[PDB]
DNA sequence: GCTTTTTTTTTTCACAATCCCGGTGCCGAGGCCGCTCAATTGGTCGTAGACAGCTCTAGCACCGCTTAAACGCACGTACGGAATC
């Protein structure tokens, strides 16, 4: 083998895979398709975060809470997508708090 | 009946004048009302969201300004 | 000797007049009630700063005027002088407002 | 020790997301509930694209998702098409769509 | 007799073919030379990642394909089937790309 | 050299076909080269700007992805 | 009424192109591995925002008057769209 480790490069791909095997267990994903799924996750991270950042800033608050994320989500996603995304985020917070 | 009809044919004619239009089909006046309602729908939805997020029952000018910026239609002169 | 202007002549006077002015061209009250009417569909018992409804109007009027300019070109492009619903529809299609 | 992901019943990395928020200049401070909420939203959206992108593959008689499959899935859904209206999916191509007036009689 | 398709029939075939496919339709090298040529105006002796040129191409063709959709709608709107420079120009004027 | 001619007629016709175009004026091809060039100049100028700010002598795909995002023309799949 | 003439309409009939199939063979999806680095756990301090309790702003209800704008309608010109070339 050869010396010097290539420098770390973060991605979401192991989590895209994991979600992929829930939804379509007998289905894989190409190299460039994963590059797209990455570019997607990063896009929506940025959009949501930015809007929450602004919401917090408008109402004179230092802290982004799950509340901000929800409001941003309601502003950014279309109708049905927002509902489900609001449900799942709520579920996730509810579940996380009670498992402390 | 509908407040949408309160946006009258003569007001519509004035708007299209300012936009340099000389001659106007009869059908436009409804068509315009459609567009305008969808415009307000979209802008007001996001403004009220900012209001509901601020825990207020009163929509400020700033609420609209942030809503209009999000919709790509930045607005000057109202506390920007 | 009853005087008559030809079709288009007063329209042309109106254009010239309205382009020169800056005053809002929708009656303010019917507008305010329309804003209040639509606002109900998201939240009931909502109050509006007067400046908020004025922003909304200033906004609504600029966008529509602008859309008329784009619509007008679509009509002219099809060798017409009369704007029609399909002109508005092409315009908003190209602007990326509708699919 | 078990991850914040497992507490929240998620696949997406709640810990990573929380750090990205702290390190991305969005606010001075970050609530504990935020990264949980966000991670979940990104996972949902991801799941919704992968469900639809899988279907386009299966319908192409293919096992692995490709860029086309994503594109088809996205543009054929009114909501996703809106969400990603100003986004270009490389090696996606376009939906087959010939205007009716151009067709023979 | 030697067989011949009527004007319009292969044009439609070509559409169906290219809309089905996802491959880039500009020849990669002439494009790359063009990218290097334009890039000189801003800074000389510039290198390019290969992926940067592919990114630039993916983006150019998606822009232009898209622009041709809007253009084709503008020609149709004037009851034409043939795209012309004025169609592209109007499309771009509406998009806001050009004054 | 003089590479814009390398965007050939047939390659322009191919793009137009993917864009659903059936019939194409003779004047379209030079007109399209103009647009394509204008498009590239703008995207590349910002890319190069990013490259220069990073003190590099080699344009990255990120430089181009970041430039494209700046033109409201987001691109997925090149590290975006 | 019916024969003749004529375009439609409609069917045969070649031929190009695009679609499926299996067969082949190659290369990156996929998963395993071992290490590293960032996440977690479990400490402490500090304050940011939730909360109550108050002020008093400006947002709403309502009335009565004065026009000015909105509304119909009678009338005809100039546009749109159809057709032919
Ligand atoms: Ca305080």
């Amino acid at each position: 083998g050869k010396k010097r480790k290539r420098s770390r490069k973060e991605s979401y791909s192991i989590y895209v895979y994991k979600v992929l095997k829930q939804v379509h267990p007998d289905t894989g994903i190409s190299s460039k398709a994963m590059g797209i799924m990455n570019s997607f996750v990063n896009d929506i991270f940025e959009r949501i975060a930015g809007e929450a950042s602004r919401l917090a800033h408008y109402n004179k608050r230092s802290t982004i809470t799950s509340r901000e994320i929800q409001t941003a989500v309601r502003l950014l996603l279309p109708g049905e997508l927002a509902k489900h995304a609001v449900s799942e985020g709520t579920k996730a917070v509810t579940k996380y708090t009670s498992a402390k | 009946r509908d407040n949408i009809q309160g946006i009258t044919k003569p007001a519509i004619r004035r708007l299209a004048r300012r936009g340099g239009v000389k001659r106007i089909s009869g059908l436009i006046y409804e068509e315009t009302r459609g567009v305008l309602k969808v415009f307000l729908e979209n802008v007001i939805r996001d403004a009220v969201t900012y209001t509901e997020h601020a825990k207020r029952k009163t929509v400020t000018a700033m609420d609209v300004v942030y809503a209009l910026k999000r919709q790509g239609r930045t607005l000057y002169g109202f506390g920007g | 000797k009853p005087h008559r202007y030809r079709p288009g002549t007063v329209a042309l006077r109106e254009i010239r007049r309205y382009q020169k002015s800056t005053e809002l061209l929708i009656r303010k009250l019917p507008f305010q009630r329309l804003v209040r009417e639509i606002a109900q569909d998201f939240k009931t018992d909502l109050r509006f700063q007067s400046s908020a409804v004025m922003a909304l109007q200033e906004a609504c009027e600029a966008y529509l005027v602008g859309l008329f300019e784009d619509t007008n070109l679509c009509a002219i492009h099809a060798k017409r002088v009369t704007i029609m619903p399909k002109d508005i529809q092409l315009a908003r299609r190209i602007r990326g407002e509708r699919a | 020790a078990k991850t914040r992901s497992s507490r929240a019943g998620l696949q997406f990395p709640v810990g990573r997301v929380h750090r990205l928020l702290r390190k991305g200049n969005y606010s001075e401070r970050v609530g504990a509930g935020a990264p949980v909420y966000l991670a979940a939203v990104l996972e949902y959206l991801t799941a919704e694209i992968l469900e639809l992108a899988g279907n386009a593959a299966r319908d192409n008689k293919k096992t692995r998702i490709i860029p086309r499959h994503l594109q088809l899935a996205i543009r054929n859904d009114e909501e996703l098409n809106k969400l990603l209206g100003r986004v270009t999916i490389a090696q996606g191509g376009v939906l087959p769509n010939i205007q009716a007036v151009l067709l023979p009689k």
